[PDB]
Parts: C-alpha cells; sequence; structure tokens
RNA sequence: GACGGUGGCCAUGGAAGUCGGUAUCCGCUAAGGAGUGUGUAACAACUCACCUGCCAAAUGGACUAGCCCUGAAAAUGGAUGA
RNA sequence: CUAUGACUCUCUUAAGGUAGCCAAAUGCCUCGUCAUCUAAUUAGUGACGCGCAUGAAUGGAUCAAUGAGAUUCCCACUGUC
RNA sequence: CGCUCAUAGCGACGCUGCUUUUUGAUCCUUCGAUGUCGGCUCUUCUUAUCAUUGUGAAGCAGAAUUCACAAAGUGUUGGAUUGUUCACCCACUAACAAGGAACGUGAGCUGGGUUUAGACCGUCGUGAGACAGGUUAGUUUUACCCUACUGUUGUCAAUUGUUUGCGUAAUAGUAGCAUGAUUUAGUACGAGAGGAACUGUCAUGCCGGAUCACUGGUCUGUAGGUUUAUUUGACAAAAUAGUGACCUGCCGCUACCAUCCGUUGGAUAAUGGCUGAACGCCUCUAAGUCAGAAUCCAUUCUAGAAAC
C-alpha cells in the first residue's frame, strides 16, 4: 500500500532511523507519538532494518497517545528526518528532530499537519500538500 | 543557485556547497560549515577559534587598529 | 460548474450504473417565467423491489 | 495562513488577498469554492429527501 | 543445512576474481568496435590524465521527469588532455592463434618516448649507453624506404592496424619516469585508407577534439587505487566479527565447509584491494575545453551567465602532493578509476547508443573551486576577501 | 443422394431424431436409426449411420513379444573403467 | 449427583491434606484457562486451581531492611545492531 | 465429487514406485578419545520452480486464481516468543519454496541448552541415592607443519640474437537481477460491480564496480583555540597528565550516513507454426525448416599459459 509515487520516487532513500524510532505525530488527532513497526516497500535482505522513508508510508503504532489510538497498527507518513540528505538540486535538508503523521491507507492525513513538511513528501502524497500551509 | 547569507554568519553561501536546516519553527537556514552550525546551536559570536576574522581582530597580530579596549 | 454532488463518467455511457443520491439547485430566470427543473438523481435499485 | 509555504519565493512576498495569483485556476474548476455551504457550527441532524 | 539465507552472493562479484595488481599503469586496451564508414577520422581511443574533480550546476534536459528543466549539481571529472603524438604504425595479420606483431613501422617526428623505454640495460641493474637497438628505434631518411616497402604489404594484408600513439607529460609538471605508450586501433574506411591515414598522422600530432565530441559516451579505462595488504571485512561486502565477545580481527568464520574437503576458490578472502583495470562505460562528457597555454589561460568558461565571468577551471595551488591543470580538458560526468597521477586510457563505446540522456546535448552554469579552509570561490571570493583585508585572507597558497 | 406415415407417444406455447424419457413399427428404394454428433427457443441446416459416382488393389481390427522411447527427481564435476 | 464436594457409608495400613499456598525454583499433560503487558510475547506479572507428584518446625504463609543472587518490564546517556 | 460431465480441478476402494531432507531397524567403521545440539558467519550445491522469464492448459470475460511444462540465470526478508532447529503470531514483500554438502561450518564464535563436580524444589526410595522431571551457577586450549585457498615475489636457463619494447589471447572465471508509478486508459474487457495488456516515460530495492566534486563521519596535522591541575620566581613561552580534557579542523581514508557507472549478437528449450510424407486424406516430423526463455554460447569485462 498505497501506493502512489510520484513521478519518480523523488529520488533516493534517506532516514532518521529505521524500525524502533519515535517521531512526533504532528496531527490534531490525539496520537502524541509514532513508533515504527516497519516501512512499506522495504523488500530488504539479510540483517538490515526496514529503514525510514524520506516521505514514504510506514507500518507504525501509537505508543504514547490516546488509548483509543494506542495499540492497533497504523499506516503513517514520515514528514521530517532529523538525519540529513542531499537532493537533486545540491541542498542538504536537515531537521530539528524526526516527525511524521498517522494516516489513512490511501495515504490521507487525518486533521491538519503541524509544522514544516519537506516538499518531496508533499509531491508524493497530494493529500499532504492539501492539508498544510507549510511545505518547505 | 544564488548567493545567500547563512543566517548566523557574514560568510555567504558560494552558490554550490554547504548545508540546509529547517527547525521546528519552520525557517530557512542555509549553512556552509559545521562550526557555524555549532555556533548557532550555542548562540554565540565566534570565541574558540581564529578562522573567523572576528577573533584575529580582537586578539591583535592581524588588524592592528583598535588594539586596546 | 459540477458542484453540489455530480460525478460525470464515460464508463456509465459505455454502460455503467454508479448510482448516487444527489441534487443540484437548477432554477432558471429565463424571459418572464420560472422553471423548477432541479437535477434529480434517484439511485433506484437494479432488481424489482419496493426500493 | 500558517506562513512560509515557499522558501525564498514570491508567495510570502506578494501575500495575496484574492488579487492576481488566485484569479487563475477559477475557470477549468474553482479550487475550494465552498460548494454546499459547509457546517460552520455543530451537527443537529434534521435531513430528509422525500416529495 | 538449507543455507539458511538467501542472500549470500559471494559478497563480491566473481567477475574480477583473480584480483591481482593490474600491470599496465595506463588503461590497457583489449577491445574496440568495427566499421567501414567513409568517416575514418575517428581513431577509437585517446589518453588523458586525471588531475582531480570539481562540481557543476547544469539545467538538465530529460522531460517526463518531476521537472523537465531544473537546476541540479552534478559532480564532474576533469582530465588534462595533452597531445597524442604518433611515432609509428603497427600492422597486424589475421590467423588461428589470434593475430600477430610480425614487426612495427615507425616513422620520425619525436624521440622523447625513447629515453623512457630505457635506463635499464646491463650489469648493475642499469646503464646509460645503449647496448640494445635490438627491438627498438630505426633511422630517419634510411627509414622511410622500409615504410614504403611495408606499407604496401599492410595495405594488402586485411588485418587491422593501430597507431603507436603516446601522450606528452613532461610538458605537464609530473615528470613521468615511466614510458606512456598506447595503441589506437584506427576504424572506418578501407584497410588501405586506414594505413594512409596512419602515415599522414606521423607528420602531425592529434588532440582529442578530433576523436570525441562535447557530447560523447566514453568508456574510461584506468587503474584503481592500490590500497594495500587488506582485510576481508574491507575487501568484500562481508559483515564482521559478530560480537565483541568474538575471537578474530580479520575473518569470514566459515571459509568453505568440510563439504568438498578442500577450500573452494570462491570464498571471501582477504588479499590486496583492487588495483585492477576496469572499464566504466558510457561517460557522456559535457565539454572538451580549449588548451590553456599561450592564451586560453584566462579562458575556460566564456560569457557571464550560462558560462559565467571568466576563469581557468583548475583547482588552485600546487597541492602538497598533487597536480594542477595546464592543457585542454574533458568534463566527464562523475568519477573515474584511480587517483591523480593515473592514466585514463579513453575509448569510444563499443556499441555507440542513442537511448535517452546518452546523447542529450548539455549546458552549464556555476562551477566550483575546491578546498574551503584556506580558499573560497575563485576570482570573486579572491576579491571580497582581499577587500576585507590582506592581513586576514586573499586566497593564494603556493 | 441420405425420403414418407409423422409434430409417433410422453414431458410439452415448444422441445419435431437430437433439454430429457420411452416404445423403437412399417412403406418405397441401391439408399436411409422414430437416429451419431454439431446446431436450433424449438423446427430447419449440416454431419453420421446407410447407399451409389470416380480413382483403381488392396484393406480393417485385436492382441503377442523384440529393440527404442514415456514413467525415470537430490544434493563437489563425472564416469559401459576412460 | 443441580455442585466445587460440606455431609453420610465403607475398605485398607492409623489417619485421611485442616490454615495457608500454587502451572510457583514444586504442574507431566502444558504454549493449562482467563486477564493484562506488546504492533506481535512458549517470556514475565494478576487471577483460576478434583494440585502428574503443593503444604504446616521434613516447617507452612507474608514481608520491611539487605543481596558481584535468579526472572521480567519501563525510562537509561544508541557502534550490540 | 465436480449443476451438466470420470481424468479443467480433484479423485474413493486398490496397485507400482522413487527418495535418503523424518525417524526406527541395524551395529560394518571409530572407545590408545572424529570435540555432542543449537544459533551467528559463509560458500558452494540439488530441484521436488515460491517469485522471476518464455510458454501450454482451465470449471480463463476482465482483474484474481488454479493446473502443466522449459528453466536453478537471479532473487527467497525484519521482528516478537522459545536453548533451539521444529514450532508459533505480527510486519513488509515479486516471493518470502523445499533441501543437501561428516544431521556443511567449536585450532571461526558465544555456550543458550545437553553432559560432571555445588546446590533447590518436587516425586520416588528404610537410606546411600535415582529421575526425555523442572530450577540455578558452572576454565571452549594448540597452526610457527603439509597441503588447499587469498593476494605477492621469483622462474620461464631452449619463453633460444650477453638483453629489452609494444602486442596477440588459448585457458579459466563472468553480473546485473527485480519492483513501483505513469502513459497506455477508466479505453479493451465486461449485465454490473469492477478493470487489463504490447510499447513508451520517470524513479526505487537488492546486488556488482568505482570514486570523493558536494555533505556527513573521524584526528599524531598534536594545525589553531578554550580550559583544569601541575612545574619551570612572575609576565610570557613551554613541558608533565603515556593524545590532559573540550571546541573546531586540513590533507587523507571513507558513508544507498555522499556521488557516478553495470551492453548486444547468434544458438537453442518448452512452445506456436510452415511445407510435408510414413498412412492418396491428415498431421509442427520422419526427410526439410520458420519463430522463439532470465536459458545456451559468444560480445562486453578480470586474470594472462614451460602459449605465440
Amino acid at each position: 500500500m498505497s501506493k502512489a509515487q510520484a513521478v519518480g520516487s523523488n529520488y533516493r532513500v534517506s532516514l532518521g532511523l529505521p524500525v524502533g524510532a519515535v517521531m512526533n505525530s504532528a496531527d490534531n488527532s490525539g496520537a502524541k507519538n509514532l513508533y515504527v513497526i516497519a516501512v512499506k516497500g522495504i523488500k530488504g535482505r539479510l540483517n538490515r532494518l526496514p529503514s525510514a522513508g524520506v516521505g514514504d508510508m510506514v507500518m507504525a503504532t501509537v505508543k504514547k497517545g490516546k488509548p483509543e489510538l494506542r495499540k492497533k497498527v497504523c499506516t503513517g507518513l514520515v514528514v521530517r528526518q532529523r538525519k540529513h540528505w542531499k537532493r537533486k538540486d545540491g541542498v542538504y535538508i536537515y531537521f530539528e528532530d524526526n516527525a511524521g503523521v498517522m494516516c489513512n491507507p490511501k495515504g490521507e492525513v487525518k486533521g491538519n499537519i503541524l509544522g514544516p513538511v519537506a516538499k518531496e513528501c508533499s509531491d508524493l502524497w497530494p493529500k499532504v500538500a492539501t492539508n498544510a500551509g507549510t511545505i518547505v | 543557485m544564488k548567493t545567500s547569507l547563512c543566517n548566523y554568519s557574514e560568510f555567504k553561501i558560494y552558490p554550490a556547497r554547504g548545508m540546509k536546516f529547517v527547525r521546528g519553527d519552520s525557517k530557512v537556514f542555509h549553512f556552509i560549515n559545521t562550526k557555524v552550525e555549532s555556533l548557532f546551536f550555542r548562540k554565540i559570536n565566534p570565541r574558540d577559534i581564529r578562522w573567523s576574522m572576528v577573533y584575529r581582530r580582537i586578539y591583535k597580530n592581524t588588524t592592528t587598529d583598535v588594539s586596546a579596549k | 460548474g459540477k458542484l453540489r454532488y455530480m460525478d460525470s463518467r464515460e464508463d456509465e455511457q459505455i454502460r455503467g450504473i454508479t448510482m448516487k443520491s444527489s441534487a443540484i439547485s437548477l432554477h432558471y430566470a429565463t424571459g418572464n417565467e420560472e422553471y423548477l427543473i432541479n437535477l434529480i438523481d434517484s439511485p433506484g435499485h437494479v432488481d424489482f423491489s419496493s426500493e | 495562513a500558517p506562513l512560509e509555504p515557499t522558501q525564498d519565493g514570491s508567495a510570502i512576498e506578494t501575500c495575496p488577498k484574492g488579487e492576481e495569483p488566485r484569479g487563475d485556476e477559477q475557470q477549468v474548476e474553482s479550487m475550494t469554492p465552498k460548494p454546499v455551504l459547509q457546517e460552520e457550527n455543530n451537527q443537529e441532524s434534521f435531513i430528509a429527501f422525500a416529495r | 543445512m538449507s543455507h539458511r539465507k538467501f542472500e549470500a552472493p559471494r559478497h563480491g562479484n566473481l567477475g574480477f576474481r583473480p584480483r591481482k595488481r593490474a600491470a599496465r599503469h595506463q588503461g590497457k586496451v583489449k577491445s574496440f568496435p568495427k566499421d567501414d564508414r567513409t568517416q575514418k577520422v575517428h581513431l577509437t581511443a585517446f589518453m588523458g590524465y586525471k588531475a582531480g574533480m570539481t562540481h557543476v550546476v547544469r539545467d538538465l534536459e530529460k522531460p517526463g521527469s518531476k521537472m523537465h528543466k531544473k537546476e541540479i549539481v552534478e559532480a564532474v571529472t576533469i582530465i588534462e588532455c595533452p597531445p597524442m603524438y604518433i611515432v609509428g604504425l603497427v600492422g597486424y595479420v589475421e590467423t588461428a592463434q589470434g593475430l600477430k606483431t610480425y614487426k612495427t613501422v615507425w616513422a620520425q617526428h619525436l624521440s622523447d618516448n625513447f629515453r623512457r623505454r630505457l635506463y635499464k640495460n646491463w650489469y648493475k641493474s642499469k646503464s646509460k649507453k645503449a647496448f640494445t637497438k635490438y627491438v627498438k628505434q630505426y633511422e630517419t631518411e634510411e627509414g622511410k624506404k622500409s615504410i614504403e616497402a611495408s606499407l604496401q604489404a599492410i595495405k594488402k594484408r586485411c588485418s587491422v592496424v593501430r597507431v603507436i600513439a603516446h601522450t606528452q607529460v613532461h610538458k605537464l609538471k609530473l615528470t613521468q619516469k615511466k614510458a606512456h605508450v598506447l595503441e589506437i586501433q584506427v576504424n572506418g574506411g578501407s584497410i588501405v585508407e586506414k594505413v594512409n591515414f596512419a602515415v599522414a598522422n606521423f607528420e602531425k600530432t592529434v588532440n582529442v577534439t578530433g576523436v570525441f565530441a562535447e557530447n560523447e559516451l566514453i568508456d574510461v579505462i584506468g587503474v584503481t587505487k592500490g590500497k594495500g595488504f587488506n582485510g576481508v571485512i574491507k575487501r568484500w561486502g562481508v559483515r564482521k566479527l559478530p560480537r565483541k565477545t568474538h575471537k578474530g580481527l580479520r575473518k569470514v568464520a566459515c571459509i568453505g565447509a568440510w563439504h568438498p574437503s578442500r577450500v573452494s576458490t570462491t570464498v571471501p578472502r582477504a588479499g590486496q584491494l583492487g588495483y585492477h583495470h576496469r572499464v566504466e562505460r558510457n561517460k557522456k562528457i559535457y565539454r572538451i575545453g580549449q588548451a590553456q597555454p599561450e592564451d586560453g589561460k584566462q579562458i575556460s568558461t566564456g560569457k557571464t551567465e550560462f558560462d559565467l565571468t571568466e576563469k581557468t577551471i583548475n583547482p588552485m595551488g600546487g597541492f602538497a602532493h598533487y597536480g594542477m591543470v595546464k592543457h585542454e580538458f574533458l568534463m566527464l560526468k562523475g568519477c573515474v578509476a584511480g587517483p591523480r597521477k593515473r592514466a585514463l586510457t579513453l575509448r569510444k563505446s563499443i556499441t555507440t547508443q542513442t537511448g535517452r540522456a546518452a546523447l542529450e546535448k548539455i549546458t552549464l552554469k556555476f562551477i566550483d573551486t575546491s578546498s574551503k579552509f584556506g580558499h573560497g570561490l575563485h576570482q570573486t571570493a579572491e576579491d571580497k576577501t582581499k577587500y576585507f583585508g590582506v592581513k586576514k585572507s586573499r586566497s593564494t597558497k603556493a
């Protein structure tokens, strides 16, 4: 799932961390944390984490949030990777700290996206682009 | 590309090389060096190195002008 | 145009149901009269019924 | 409204109030026109279709 | 036991399995295309010299993309491309065993290549008077008769011929004490035509402008960096000593099983790191430059915007160990075999190809100048720094 | 060429040789089962059984056992000893 | 027998597991059942407990303080990966 | 059985087999000792092909499956739980297929179990003690030899000139594999609901070869600064602190923690035909031959023969 990239996949993979990394929910829904289970499309090989997306969809969970949203897996969307990258451009976007949002399995983000969102992510997921006034 | 201030330095971006940073507030911060970044994260005008010429002036042996203060 | 629920399709034309319950306010102040048309889209049902 | 969609661009510089930039994309399909007059205040369901 | 995974590729390609120290410190050739086009002006192969890399912005031409034209930095390899002088011809002969060097036919033109194939003859490892002309250099006036005699022979004998070419590098700063000879199999046109062309060449000394285009897919051949006696953890893509509690430095762990009861050839093992040939294919090239010396020195990129304010392309200073440019150049799209005293024997691709972004003609914008601690962006940053002060920074380090 | 009593009787608006079922008889002819299938809502049409024209002398089934093949896949490369 | 077996009757080898406690370091069947803890738990912990084969100085039950003690869970300075 | 219909797909009752990846039967070899189990590591191998490609079927309209063949070229995952294979859920995925190789791999590992001494509990035993009963703690030694292998010198003394260039290429190895979005197209297909392909286009996963323009990483560059303690009477400049610590930090080496690069011809397989007999017809076949796989072999690529 979902899947819709992009055109392209907005080029190479970069992560803040793979499996077992907290990033904030950045969402009006009362998920307060997002912890990764795994990432979609990772086919992977012998001993290698299923590694965080640059703006791609993930199997996640609400570890600390609303108890209703707590437990039960959730497809999400990575929004900003603390750990850095170069783009086809020659810039190195880098962030304060990791972040994403909990989302629908057609990609759609629920409420409104908080804070700054890398443009690649927006490009990937049109709903994301729609539901924010910050796309930097 | 195009020339731009690094937002914590007089040393401007050579339209080519360096880094970028967004932060929680959502802001442009282009950078060139890691030292600059460090300085930003501390919040201080440069005071553990000679490389930035702010320091050679206030130490003397380069910029022999204002000398004593 | 095409607001207040109305999804146009070529599939339907080819042959397709895609039923829906909607209504557009389509009044006309043409000349000296009124014309209460209103785009009624009754979904109905494919088999014989009360529905 | 949240400020800075673009970075070093002419969106925040202009800061449109429905002038030259937003006039475009209102002829092929009106982007965000409020088609059915959406719910400003909370739900109190008394809806019906009927004749 | 099953395995039990799946993947275990032989960490590493088996395709380079001898992994020796490759002999020829120029990209050794053993491969060219074939043709009979009236255009026989193509020779197949040049040889330049790497003297570092820089980077460049160029708006790219590949519609269908997320953006059809958009600024992007690409890295870029630059190589001093001096003159290829051609001291002789070598014919050949078609046969069962392969081909053969019956014997060469050298004209005259230059004799600097000679005192490189030398200073090694007789007792005490070496001497400096010739004991041998016994596989070597002929005369001049009483040389051309031989050529005339044998030209006709090679005209008739349909086996292909290559030119005994060589670059000039004592004209660079490097002062190479090794002989830098290279074959270039002439292609296109008749055998006779080819030999005539070769003959004509002896009267002249070609450069790369005639061989390749500004937009032209090369297959670089070089010698990679020879990184030394080195370990399996580092020689292949093998995951290491599983633990800290483990008892090895330099290991695989299993090396082939009781299985066929001797070790297998193909098993990850430490030796010395690839100093091989290899052939990086389809380097598109962005520019041939004009030669620096005797004007062209202050001209590597022309006009302001799209070529920008004038400059030399080169990376500044004499370098603590390394080379600085002084001749015409090739802007190969990123990376080549080895470091910066290393011969990139070039050849046009075997299967020259249309595709898409193999041929797409291409334009540039800003271009770098290297090292950030000590210098900045060439002439502009030179000026600003100077203005700021001459006690602080100017940007010239010998 | 491959007809008639005839849409035989049943079931069945209808299923007429042939959804399906039963009895399955005779006339005329060299020749034609109340019919092998295809097909038809079903009839028909075609095809078969069945008969003749031409070509012109061999043909058809059913088994039997000799060699060959199928069956007949497993792990370092590979053994009629080569 | 609505029944966990209070209670009666009998038999051996006298008595016949009381209070407690438990799939415990004691439970084979056994990954017991229910519950929680987890994205997922043969792990832990609460409960249940006709307990293969628990149990009262063979000492039973609990528990502050302590422990290079055994188990788990969370925060814990992320080259174990 | 499967509306109909034995064999599309299954297939009762019954028979013939293979297999040595279960375990038993066995005791031929080893008790003057093959280091027992598992997991990490890693190659190679077999096919009984999970995906892939090319195909043939279907109860195959489409998507989606199901069955068959050629085919081992390439792929075949991250966890939770358990000593653990076996097992048992979650999670992605093209697929998460089976196996072998002294039940591959202890002078490669840890030792989690099992297998000693100490102990605990239960049960059994008059007791010493027993328990495929649990529980807890319990030294993984030696390669400097021979070979095999990795890389490297040396030799090529009949590789023939006291010797040295530039070449050839036999032989060996060989590499790229795969996905997604988009176009096609909401078109074909389909009552509908749903819903494709050949080609093109842009990217990704893994893998393989390089590199360091950029960025990130590091520091004996002890290159500069900041600071502690100490010592050199102070200032200063230095030392000791076995690199004093800290912040920067070059060259350098390096990170799908960055970048660039990985082709095209014939030969076939299955299979689909063509002409076409044996067998007046008829038939992809017997003679003969067309197309045609990730295949085969070359091309390209590594090494370069007591080979020229």
